[PDB]
């Protein structure tokens, strides 16, 4: 999911 | 072998560091703490207090088997505030576990790494050759190298975008 | 009712839009787009091609089932690149399902609704007395108004920022 | 959880 644009 | 501790001054306000300052994982909502110039307000990420302007040196990282981390190092410009994509170009050099798959962060592509598992890997730095180097502990097994031309100070990078998850520096 | 297709000029890379221009959902990758100003690089933003300086206009949306889509409409200056909040200050008038609850985004808090399961809502833009009203297609029960002072052209506003959700425009 | 920071 795109949660992972916040790393 | 370099003893770092995590910059709370830095911490995203989601994130939950250890009182050792060692460890870090996301927590599920938001602190409220002073909103220093150098705190990450929008990604989710940490430095170390300790910077390197040059010579060599390593540490180790435990690392959570669920998908949401990524570690390794920052030069001292990374954007603090607004969403900054995750990438070299943007002055971070990192591996990553997400959908079960562990990657060195290339872009535009990232790089698929082979390793099955890993329980602690050593981040070694070396700022006289200008390089960033990962090694599975097991057996000091390489698992990835970047090539950097570093011009500015390069922090220890900590980064948890999801629960269920954890970094913690060793020692 | 306005006949309405989304604008594929101002999508986020990352939605898929319908044949027709009317459906839009959360894709697994970023399309390769032609960068227009009027594209919102970040958050996961389709406007409609028509927007309206005056007059009372409606129109229906068909909502998902899931948590991860927020609708209703944006003043033509929202900010397109980087990370904005999704809130009125930042330009953006909406219903959302989010946590297995429906709201109306309000900020710094969020306005819980009183409703069942949202199927088909009817929205319905007033640009004389300033105002947008959000109503259930069943029996059009009222379920909030935003009152403002819309200072110029307001766009018909479609967000979807998880994979298996919707929204669908009609008729 | 953190994808809704996208919407
Ligand atoms: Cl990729």
């Amino acid at each position: 999911g795109l949660s992972m644009l916040l790393q | 072998m370099v003893e770092l501790t995590l910059d709370p001054d830095t911490a995203n306000p989601r994130l939950i560091l250890s009182l050792d300052l060692k460890g870090v994982r996301l927590g599920e909502r938001a602190q409220d703490l002073p909103n220093h110039p150098c705190r990450f307000d929008t990604n989710t990420r940490v430095l170390a207090s300790c910077g390197f302007s040059s010579g060599r040196h390593h540490w180790e990282v435990e690392v959570g088997s669920k998908d949401g981390w990524a570690f390794g190092v920052a030069r001292e410009s990374v954007r603090r505030k607004g969403l900054t994509p995750f990438t070299p170009e943007e002055g971070v050099w990192a591996l990553q576990l997400n959908g079960g798959q562990y990657w060195a962060v290339t872009s535009p592509e990232r790089s698929p790494l082979s390793c099955g598992h890993l329980s602690r890997v050593r981040v070694a730095l070396d700022l006289e050759v200008g390089a960033v180097s990962f090694y599975a502990v097991e057996d000091m097994r390489h698992l990835y190298t970047f090539r950097v031309n570093f011009q500015e100070r390069v922090f220890p990078l900590f980064s948890v975008c999801s629960t269920g998850t954890y970094l913690r520096i060793w020692p």
